[PDB]
């Protein structure tokens, strides 16, 4: 393995900057590319560095290359939720199609979003066809709240997940819980939920 | 007027075997060798580093080291690109360097041969085929010309590094370059007479059979043949009638003799 | 494929009994793979030095083998070359001149 | 310069034949097949400099490659094994160093197909309380009872896919974590404004593309053949 990336993973909060390292032993080293890969997606090129001492920029991304030290850094300014991804370093050993690419294993970035106006609640939703069946949606809590897996194995609870209503500039966490055996008041007993949490009706 | 020649010979027998060997000449004197077996370039003269500092030499050596490994993979890979049309065994020869003229003038060159035929050169800022080259080479040329970094490096090698380096070599190796070594001559026969002249440097030499002071125009000089000690050998023959050898002499003129020619009478 | 020309010649003037150097110059061949032996009375001489292979303006290869020898009335000296362009190996003898 | 790959997702059995295709309309001579596995960078399997040429890469064992034309480069697994479960990327290029990557192909090679099952899909309608508390309406879609975990869940409003206001669980959860070949469940949320949900001309649909068996795969059980298929659930807005 001639291309190494550090850190392997990191967690940051929205608006914070971060620095991603790539070190390599590849010889010769014609150019270095940084790729962004969202989960389940493909490779989006961010920048390509080609000179002995090079610098690039592409919006909030900037990068450097020093070929003497065989070292690159990718700087992300003012992180957003959509930067949650794996960032991959690639070194090309020729300036032509005769080259081979040498891929790093990537650095996993997670960006925790800023929830401005939390309004934590647990709602009951009913099936469109068969109204006797239902789910419990715990929503609008902030990033400090953790959702725990269920004590009862007939009860299912998902991990928290954040959605982005883009045209309103609005984000919200949620988790869902259900069971065949169950009431929404009791669904999240096993989690430390906020005290002000709205339980309607 | 000295020509500096870096000569590379590369043999690829099949997909998994190759060797590359180089030698370097300044005029008719060897200055470097680089065996496939050796990680480093060997000096064959004390002045072979020229006027380059040790740091400049290491940087230059390092560029050649990378070149040799890369060149090798590139040929193998070009063969994959053209097949089944072209295939092993393959001989590649490079001749690169510069010819030095008086007063800061020079012409650099980089010529490539394929299976013994001159096909490609570096000219200006790019590789090109020369007249007579088969047209399938247009793809390799196109691929090689895509590599902007090799181009910039080769340009700097040809335009700046070769002439500078060689000017320094001419200074550092002056006394080896301007050496004078005396020819020793001797005679023999098989009718055909033979005047052997050996041990002389530099190459310019005059040898003729003579009766008294009359140049025998039947004289045939052979090729210049090298000795192991960087001196030259030449033989001048003459067909004659049996019995008609009385008064024939071999006269030899060379710069090392300083007027005192060698005359050998049969 | 081109045929190797071979030329055998002594460094110094040949005198029986007197130490000398015998040169074997092989030229005008292609491809570069070649086997060169210097022979005394048909047997392979042991301590034979070889120059580094090089080539001329015309891209044809050349190499110089050489070895210490002392000529005599009786002993024969030769240069034997094996190369793919020839079916059998070619042998030129030193003609004592 | 665009490159396409098909299929995009594939479940296969050990010993079966799998063919992954890559198409490219850029007139690039050169094509390349990689595989991506966690804890490694992409690794080169096979490549090609033109029609009729295929070359071994770094990890060619278990794969045959095929370049019938300038446009198409195929990766053939004759006797598929579980070690070939991976994400496969194709790329093309001209004489320059740039390789242009396709979108990837997920392959899962199972030992046996006996547990393969498509999902049930249910759509859960927004709470009247949520609507009055936030002026927002959250739909929840729930895919249950499926195996293996290869599903793409998507939301569609009036016949057009929506990404805004959506989030889907990154991983399916297991329904019986004790058991060996557990069925999976997956959930997703779509949040819209109350007035958008209250409009009875808006048709909402949750769709799950399940990857399963092909038409040619043998099936010996009594239950329906669990083929690659779409299961969806659906509802209209209301005041
Ligand atoms: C002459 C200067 C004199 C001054 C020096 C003082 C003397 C010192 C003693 C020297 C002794 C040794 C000399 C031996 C003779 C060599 C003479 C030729 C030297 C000129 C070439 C040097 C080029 C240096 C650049 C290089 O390394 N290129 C790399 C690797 O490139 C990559 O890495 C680079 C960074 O290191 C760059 O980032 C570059 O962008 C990268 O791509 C390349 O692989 C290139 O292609 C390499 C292949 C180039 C080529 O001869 N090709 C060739 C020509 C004709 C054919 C046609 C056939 C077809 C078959 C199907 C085939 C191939
Ligand atoms: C190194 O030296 C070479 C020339 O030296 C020769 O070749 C060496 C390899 C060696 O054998 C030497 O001994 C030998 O003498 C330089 O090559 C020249 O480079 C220039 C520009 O860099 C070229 O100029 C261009 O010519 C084109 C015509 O064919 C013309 O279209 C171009 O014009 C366009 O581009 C320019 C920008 O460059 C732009 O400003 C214009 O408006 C226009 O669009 C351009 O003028 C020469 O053709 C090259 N000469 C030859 C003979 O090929 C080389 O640059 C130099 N390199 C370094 C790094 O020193
Ligand atoms: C390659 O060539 C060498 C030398 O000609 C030979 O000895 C060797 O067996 C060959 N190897 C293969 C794999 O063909
Ligand atoms: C020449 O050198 C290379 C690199 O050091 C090596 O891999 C190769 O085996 C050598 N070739 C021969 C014929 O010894
Ligand atoms: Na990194
Ligand atoms: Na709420
Ligand atoms: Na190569
Ligand atoms: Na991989
Ligand atoms: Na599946
Ligand atoms: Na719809």
């Amino acid at each position: 393995t001639q291309v190494e990336q550090s850190p392997q993973s990191l967690v940051v909060r929205q608006g914070e900057n971060c620095v991603l390292q790539c070190n390599y032993s590849v010889t010769p080293d014609n150019h270095l590319r940084w790729f962004k890969q969202d989960t389940g997606k493909g490779l989006v090129s961010l920048t390509v560095l080609v000179d002995q001492k090079d610098k690039t920029s592409n919006g909030r991304y900037s990068a450097t290359l020093d070929k003497d030290a065989k070292h690159s850094t990718l700087h992300i300014t003012a992180t957003l939720l959509d930067d949650t991804a794996t960032y991959i370093c690639v070194v090309g050993d020729r300036g032509s199609a005769l080259g081979r690419l040498h891929f790093g294993a990537g650095t996993q970035l997670i960006v925790i979003p800023d929830i401005q106006n939390p309004d934590p609640a647990v709602y009951q939703l009913r099936d469109s066809k068969s109204s006797d069946k239902s789910v419990c949606l715990f929503t609008d809590f902030d990033s400090q709240t953790n959702v725990s897996q269920s004590k009862d194995s007939d009860v299912y609870i998902t991990d928290k997940c954040v959605l982005d209503m883009r045209s309103m500039d609005f984000k919200s966490n949620s988790a869902v819980a259900w069971s065949n055996k169950f009431a929404c008041a009791n669904a999240f007993n096993n989690s430390i939920i906020p005290e002000d949490t709205f339980f309607p009706s | 007027n000295y020509t500096f020649r870096c000569l590379q010979m590369s043999s690829f027998a099949n997909r998994s075997w190759s060797r590359t060997d180089s030698v370097v000449w300044l005029g008719d004197l060897q200055t470097h060798r680089w065996s496939n077996d050796s990680a480093t370039i060997s000096f064959t003269k004390p002045w072979s580093q020229g006027k380059l500092s040790n740091q400049q030499w290491e940087k230059l050596q390092h560029m050649f080291q990378v070149y040799r490994v890369s060149f090798t993979r590139d040929i193998q890979e070009l063969v994959k690109m053209m097949s089944p049309k072209e295939d092993y065994p393959i001989e590649i020869q490079l001749s690169a360097g510069c010819e030095m003229y008086p007063g800061n003038a020079s012409e650099s060159f980089l010529h490539v041969a394929f299976q013994g035929k001159y096909v490609v050169r570096f000219w200006g800022t790019s590789w090109q085929t020369v007249p007579g080259a088969p047209s399938w080479l247009d793809l390799p040329i196109k691929v090689l010309n895509a590599d902007q970094g090799t181009s910039a490096t080769v340009q700097m090698l040809l335009n700046d590094t070769c002439p500078l380096f060689v000017r320094g070599l001419l200074e550092a190796g002056k006394s080896d370059l301007e050496k004078q070594e005396k020819p020793v001559a001797w005679l023999s026969s098989v009718r055909q007479l033979v005047c052997h002249v050996s041990g002389f440097y530099p190459k310019p030499v005059w040898v003729m059979w003579m009766r008294g002071d009359q140049e025998q125009q039947g004289t045939h000089r052979g090729d210049f043949l090298p000795n192991a000690d960087e001196t030259w050998y030449l033989q001048a023959t003459l067909d004659v009638e049996a019995g008609e050898e009385a008064g024939l002499a071999c006269r030899v003129k060379h710069s090392s003799l300083g007027g005192q020619d060698i005359i050998l009478y049969w | 494929q081109k045929t190797p020309q071979i030329q055998v010649y002594s460094r110094h003037p040949p005198e029986n009994g007197k130490p000398n150097i015998l040169n074997c110059y092989v030229t005008q061949f292609h491809p570069p793979h070649i086997e060169i032996q210097m022979l005394k009375n048909g047997k392979k001489i042991p301590k034979v030095e070889m120059s580094d292979m090089s080539f001329s303006k015309d891209w044809s290869f050349y190499i110089l083998a050489h070895t210490e020898f002392t000529p005599t009335e009786t002993d024969t000296y030769a240069c034997r070359v094996k190369h793919a362009s020839m079916a059998e190996p070619k042998t030129v003898y030193w003609d004592r001149d | 310069a665009a490159v396409t790959q098909s299929p995009r997702n594939k479940v296969a059995v050990t010993g079966g034949k799998v063919t992954l295709s890559c198409n490219q309309t850029n007139n690039h001579n050169n094509m390349y097949w990689y595989r991506q596995d966690t804890g490694h960078g992409l690794r080169l399997i096979h490549y090609s400099y033109g029609a009729g040429s295929t070359e071994k890469g770094d990890i060619p064992d278990g794969y045959k490659a095929s370049r019938p034309s300038q446009e198409n480069f195929s990766l053939i697994l004759e006797l598929a094994t579980p070690s070939q479960t991976s994400v496969y990327f194709c790329a093309s290029g001209d004489e320059g160093y740039t390789q242009y990557f396709g979108p990837g192909t997920r392959l899962l090679v199972l030992e046996d197909l006996r547990n393969v099952t498509p999902p049930k899909v249910s759509l859960f309608e927004p709470s009247k309380a949520e609507i009055s508390h936030t002026q927002k309406a959250t739909l929840v879609c729930l895919a249950t009872g499926f195996y293996p975990d290869h599903v793409e869940l998507s939301w569609w409003v009036n016949g057009k896919e929506v990404h805004s206001g959506v989030c889907t669980d990154p991983q399916p959860l297991k329904e019986q974590p004790a058991l060996n070949d557990s069925r999976y469940s997956l959930s997703s949320r779509l949040r819209v404004s109350a007035t958008f949900w209250q409009n009875p001309r808006n048709h909402f649909r949750c769709q799950v593309q399940f990857y399963g068996l092909s038409e040619n795969d043998e099936w010996t059980q009594d239950r329906a053949k669990p083929v690659t298929q779409i299961v969806s659930a659906e509802a209209w807005g209301r005041a």
